[PDB]
RNA sequence: AAGAACCUUACCUGGUCUUGACAUCCACGGAAGUUUUCAGAGAUGAGAAUGUGCCUUCGGGAACCGUGAGACAGGUGCUGC
RNA sequence: CCGGCCGGGAACUCAAAGGAGACUGCCAGUGAUAAACUGGAGGAAGGUGGGGAUGACGUCAAGUCAUCAUGGCCCUUACGACCAGGGCUACACACGUGCUACAAUGGCGCAUACAAAGAGAAGCGACCUCGCGAGAGCAAGCGGACCUCAUAAAGUGCGUCGUAGUCCGGAUUGGAGUCUGCAACUCGACUCCAUGAAGUCGGAAUCGCUAGUAAUCGUGGAUCAGAAUGCCACGGUGAAUAC
């Protein structure tokens, strides 16, 4: 699914776990109902910015590990609907028959 | 069904009037599965229709029903080619059947106020048949006798 | 001593304990009046006891969870139905004739994948 | 006491990890209630079965996850070190919990 | 296109599974991602050496491959240098450590792999189609089959448009679940393009 | 609308405005921040908003400062 | 009966009989009835007009009637003269909450046209 | 499409880069990194400090980084006839 | 102290595992001395019990080269690649599929009873305490039969409106906000306040549905920072009709 799409993924992934998984604390812990809220908090979203565009959680697509399919996701196994199908009925997702209720 | 003749679903007596006939008119009465606003109304018609005949609940409901009970309705049935009107005995079973539709069909409209007033009084009405559900069987009537030549 | 019977029409499952006594019937420490109101029918419970009499014999103490009201109401007749063998099949060659001690299975169809709901499909565009 | 907790795909390999893990236990060192079973998971997902278009046509599939309990009532000597480094058996995961 | 996959109708219940392990919800996807990563490469490696399937466990941190294989002498090579081998870049991009297995198959003729991958290779050395196809479903008749369906799409012959043809010789309950069914495909990269190969080898009735 | 804790301005946009605005009246700001709100100072000034393929100038006045930049930038092109 | 502009409601009761001003609402009515002391049941016809005078300063407290009407058309008319994204939605006879308009937006477009 | 504010995004506008964002090599220089400043819409370009490790053929290493060179890498471009 | 709270119990519901069971197996016609058909007992269940999965050879050179793989073909200072905006949400109009309606078997208030299934670690987030309310602070427990999202709603029971474009509808807009998020103007969701449109049951046509089904009420999940009236599941009440 474009080999540069998959490729810029993984800037998104590696510069995320840099900076806000440890770096939440300018925007959480700053911006807040305390002492606080006069110019401290002005510079925090002042200073979220000077961050890179990327770097936020939420501009992480979530795409299939395998082909890099956007769309059709499952968080459960990683994969691609199409992917998970042609790896399910074969052997290697464990447990997963199925289902007829 | 093609060739598949197979008999209907047992039905339940209404706990206040135990029998069958009534409990039948109840599921016609009924709209989204609400039984409770239904069995609600028919007790309160009912009721209001024996305070003001001066009979019980069953026997008040029976001369009523009959009134508006068709004897003969008319089928179209095409056996060679054409299209002509054909009159049939109706069955007993949906005799009182068809009957209790056009009381409640009756019922939906003539807006007077409350669902156990307008069929009260409809089956007042229907008791010196003079209603809406009467004039439908009347009419049902009047093809089986006009259209009577074709058997 | 204490006869017992299940009963559990539609995912509701009753749980009926019946000992000769009081005509009165306990249900989750309620009585039979309040705890069923006006819903569809409150007799239900006692159509088991009429072809083989209550009146003033036997007390019924009644739990029941899951469902709804015809769902556990229904479960407590056929909970009766089957509480009621403490003279054996004297009692029931009457009640099998009308029904009753049959479970009734009938659950609720699974939404069918496609399908709106059960049967219901969606429409039709012909152009 | 011990309460130990075990969970697998399937359902009759966890039975007899249940067994060996009861019997290497109730043996050795005496006391055990039982293979206590809990509710099964049942983690359902439906796919569409299709690369392009046809939403009516899917499969759906499920992974049951069987959990079983043991429970022992008194912290034995010769059963709380059987239980550790000696459990083996293969896609069955346990967790004892003191 | 319209038929359920053999193999996965039958996982519950005569099938196994191949990856069998347990893990919770957030390990699940990054375990199946590593049992991914290490059977395209180990498939890929092990070309000639004629690899059946690959059974994946792990049991508390500890990753033990199978390889099911018809010719073990070239897997292991000479003195189990090739395992050491194997061993150490399987265990990198897994997951700490390894346990590499190798179960032999006498009768080669019946695993479903390694018929398709048999008329695959034979495809791409421009014999024709219907003389690999054809050899594969007698020759495996002979050893102690009941069933070996044979299905081979594409091109085939340098032809203008595709074709698919199938010769089977004897059961092949597709709709039976109790009735095992060794079932595979491959692709024959030829010059004119893909050539699949479907097969089915109907052996038990239960 | 959203945002309480403090009315948003891109930090370019905002250093942009306290410069232009300190030295004197020049010339329209070639800004790409839309999502940027206006504030009391920046009236006077006539920065040039892009709408999508050219930059738009809006001369500030009173009214204009709860409202967003974008709003005065029409992006799509009807009869 | 007279209260405010207009409200002039007779056999409706005193909840119900003041949301027919405009600026007043359900709950708007429900505050004016609680502050005065005046039941909710009770209707105009059975008021007094000793109670009728506490409910005239009561909603002269809040924005009511052509203040409110004046107080809209100042903000929409405002708009408008920005020329801001709103104030060309408003002028064109087109939704303005970032709603759909294709199909539908008929309240805001109004009725059917030829082409 | 099992979910378009940005991302996704394949489209447009303008800015931009050509062994390239992603890969193994032939080899030149450096641990990797981390903190932090300036011009810019941002891509980017310019710095300033600190750190300077697992083996010694010690003209080298096994990774990582940034140069020049080509084998090339790349294409959600067309063809489901 | 009066809540499965308590020791305790291991009956029962439930939970799983391992199993019995239903086969025209049994009787009675009918059939042709057969298959079988009808009806009957016993049975929880009756003639494939209900439901699901399972989709023959092949058809439409059906769909997909944009999931992936892939032969050729074209591009390689651009048809490749990084970035800010914008756009995919445009709107004289036309259709498809839904939802909410047009009310009185109904609308709004107060008294309060009954589910099933699923979900959760940068998670789900109690009791609290602030708020008219979205929510906001402090934090309890739980990788769960325990802890939490979570009071199910139709349903009763009382009240009140009495057939009005209405106390029906709740569109559309103005203002004031809340959360998520680098960021909410293009272009989010929800909340409050005011606002109060079309609509009085729908032309020719026309669709689904044969019982826990249709109808109708809520409920959950997947994708998901946020963003369902869709999709996928779950249970409430529960009909009519089949000559
Ligand atoms: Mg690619
Ligand atoms: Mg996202
Ligand atoms: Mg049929
Ligand atoms: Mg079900
Ligand atoms: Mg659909
Ligand atoms: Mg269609
Ligand atoms: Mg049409
Ligand atoms: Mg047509
Ligand atoms: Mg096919
Ligand atoms: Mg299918
Ligand atoms: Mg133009
Ligand atoms: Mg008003
Ligand atoms: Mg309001
Ligand atoms: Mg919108
Ligand atoms: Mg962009
Ligand atoms: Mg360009
Ligand atoms: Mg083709
Ligand atoms: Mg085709
Ligand atoms: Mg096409
Ligand atoms: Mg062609
Ligand atoms: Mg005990
Ligand atoms: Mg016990
Ligand atoms: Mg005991
Ligand atoms: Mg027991
Ligand atoms: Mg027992
Ligand atoms: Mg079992
Ligand atoms: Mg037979
Ligand atoms: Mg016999
Ligand atoms: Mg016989
Ligand atoms: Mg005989
Ligand atoms: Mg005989
Ligand atoms: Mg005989
Ligand atoms: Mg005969
Ligand atoms: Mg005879
Ligand atoms: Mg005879
Ligand atoms: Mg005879
Ligand atoms: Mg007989
Ligand atoms: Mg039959
Ligand atoms: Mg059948
Ligand atoms: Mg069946
Ligand atoms: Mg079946
Ligand atoms: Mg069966
Ligand atoms: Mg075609
Ligand atoms: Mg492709
Ligand atoms: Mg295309
Ligand atoms: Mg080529
Ligand atoms: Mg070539
Ligand atoms: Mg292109
Ligand atoms: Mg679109
Ligand atoms: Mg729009
Ligand atoms: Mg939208
Ligand atoms: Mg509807
Ligand atoms: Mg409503
Ligand atoms: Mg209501
Ligand atoms: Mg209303
Ligand atoms: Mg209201
Ligand atoms: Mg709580
Ligand atoms: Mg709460
Ligand atoms: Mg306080
Ligand atoms: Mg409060
Ligand atoms: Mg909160
Ligand atoms: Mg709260
Ligand atoms: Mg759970
Ligand atoms: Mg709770
Ligand atoms: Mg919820
Ligand atoms: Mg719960
Ligand atoms: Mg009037
Ligand atoms: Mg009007
Ligand atoms: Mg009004
Ligand atoms: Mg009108
Ligand atoms: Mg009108
Ligand atoms: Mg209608
Ligand atoms: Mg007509
Ligand atoms: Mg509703
Ligand atoms: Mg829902
Ligand atoms: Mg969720
Ligand atoms: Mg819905």
């Amino acid at each position: 699914a474009k080999q540069s799409m998959k490729a810029r993924e993984v800037k998104r992934v590696a510069l995320a776990d840099k900076y806000f998984a440890k770096r939440a604390e300018l925007k959480a812990i700053i911006s807040d109902v305390n002492a606080a809220s006069d110019e401290d908090r002005w510079n925090a979203v002042l200073k979220l910015q000077t961050l890179p565009r990327d770097s936020s959680p939420s501009r992480q697509r979530n795409r299939c590990r395998q082909t890099g399919r956007p769309h059709g996701f499952l968080r459960k196994f990683g994969l691609s609907r199409i992917k998970v199908r042609e790896a399910a009925m074969r052997g290697e997702i464990p447990g997963l028959k199925k289902a007829s209720w | 069904p093609r060739r598949r003749v197979i008999g209907q679903r047992k039905i339940l007596p209404d706990p206040k009037f135990g029998s069958e006939l009534l409990a039948k008119f109840v599921n016609i009465l009924m709209v989204d599965g609400k039984k409770s606003t239904a069995e609600s109304i028919v007790y309160s018609a009912l009721e209001t229709l024996a305070q003001r005949s001066g009979k019980s609940e069953l026997e008040a409901f029976e001369v009523a029903l009959e009134n508006v009970r068709p004897t003969v309705e008319v089928k179209s049935r095409r056996v060679g080619g054409s299209t002509y009107q054909v009159p049939v005995e109706v069955r007993p079973v949906r005799r009182n059947a068809l009957a209790m539709r056009w009381i409640v069909e009756a019922a939906r409209k003539r807006g007077d106020k409350s669902m156990a007033l307008r069929l009260a009084n409809e089956l007042s009405d229907a008791a010196e048949n003079k209603g809406t559900a009467v004039k439908k069987r009347e009419d049902v009537h009047r093809m089986a006798e006009a259209n009577k030549a074709f058997a | 001593n204490q006869y017992y019977g299940t009963g559990r029409r539609k995912s509701s499952a009753a749980r009926v304990f019946i000992k000769p006594g009081n005509g009165k019937i306990v249900i989750n420490q309620r009585s039979l009046e309040q705890y069923f109101g006006r819903e569809t029918a409150r007799m239900v419970v006692r159509q088991p006891l009429e072809l083989v009499d209550m009146v003033e014999k036997l007390d019924l103490y009644i739990t029941v969870k899951g469902g709804g009201i015809s769902g556990q109401a229904g479960a407590i007749r056929h909970g009766i139905t089957r509480a009621l063998m403490e003279y054996d099949e004297s009692l029931r060659s009457e009640l099998r004739k009308a029904g009753f001690v049959t479970r009734d299975a009938r659950q609720v169809e699974r939404k069918k994948v496609g399908l709106r709901k059960a049967r219901r499909r969606p429409q039709f565009s012909k152009r | 006491r011990i309460r130990i907790r075990l969970k697998a795909f399937d359902h009759r390999l966890i039975d007899q990890a249940t067994a060996e893990i009861v019997e290497t236990a109730k043996r050795t060192g005496a006391q055990v209630r039982g293979p206590i079973p809990l509710p099964t998971r049942k983690e359902r997902f439906t796919v569409l079965i299709s690369p392009h278009v046809n939403k009516d046509a899917r499969d759906q599939y499920e992974i049951r996850t069987h959990l079983r309990l043991v429970d022992i009532v008194e912290p034995t000597e010769k059963t709380v070190d059987a239980l550790m480094r000696l459990d083996l058996a293969a896609g069955v995961d346990v967790q004892i919990s003191l | 296109g319209q038929k359920v996959h053999p193999n996965g109708i039958r996982l519950g219940i005569v099938k196994p599974w191949n990856s069998t392990w347990f893990a919770n919800t957030k390990e699940f996807a990054d375990n199946l991602d590593s049992d991914f990563k290490v059977r395209q490469y180990l498939t890929k490696e092990l070309a000639k050496a004629s690899v059946s399937r690959i059974v994946i466990e792990r049991p508390a941190k500890s990753i033990r491959v199978t390889i099911h294989t018809a010719r073990p002498g070239i897997v292991i090579g000479k003195k189990g240098e090739d395992v050491e081998k194997l061993r150490k870049v399987v265990a990198d991009i897994a997951g700490v450590p390894a346990q590499i297995n190798i179960a032999e198959v006498r009768k080669p003729e019946l695993d479903a792999k390694l018929v398709a991958d048999s008329i695959t290779s034979q495809l791409e050395r421009r014999v024709m189609f219907r003389r690999a196809m054809k050899r594969a479903v007698q020759n495996a008749m002979r050893l102690g089959a009941k069933g070996i369906k044979v299905e081979v799409s594409g091109r085939l012959g340098g032809a203008e448009i595709a074709r698919t043809e199938w010769y089977r010789e004897g059961r092949v309950p597709l709709h039976t679940l109790r009735a095992d069914i060794d079932y595979n495909t491959s692709e024959a990269h030829t010059t004119y393009g893909v050539i699949g190969v479907k097969v089915w080898i109907f052996k038990g009735e239960i | 609308r959203s945002l309480k804790k403090g009315p948003f301005i891109d930090l370019h946009l905002l250093k942009k405005v306290e410069k232009a605005v300190e030295s004197g009246d020049k010339k329209p700001l070639r800004t790409w921040s839309r999502r940027s709100t206006i504030f009391p100072n920046m009236i006077g000034l006539t920065i040039a908003v892009h709408n999508g393929r050219q930059h738009v100038p809006v001369f500030v006045t009173d009214e204009m400062v709860g409202h967003k930049l974008g709003e005065f930038a029409p992006t799509r092109t009807y009869r | 009966a007279r209260i405010a502009g207009i409200n002039i409601p007779d056999h409706k009761h005193a909840v119900i009989a003041l949301t027919s001003i405009y600026g007043v609402g359900k709950t708007r009515s429900k505050a004016i009835l609680a502050a005065a002391g005046i039941a909710e049941d009770v209707k105009i016809s059975e008021l007094s007009e000793g109670q009728i005078d506490t409910l005239r300063d009561e909603v002269a407290k809040f924005v009511v009637e052509g203040d409110l009407r004046r107080e809209i058309s100042m903000s929409i008319k405002r708009l408008m003269d920005l020329g801001c994204y709103r104030g060309l939605r408003h002028r064109r006879g087109l939704p303005v909450r970032g709603q759909r308009t294709k199909t539908n937006a008929r309240t805001r477009k109004g009725p059917r046209k030829p082409i």
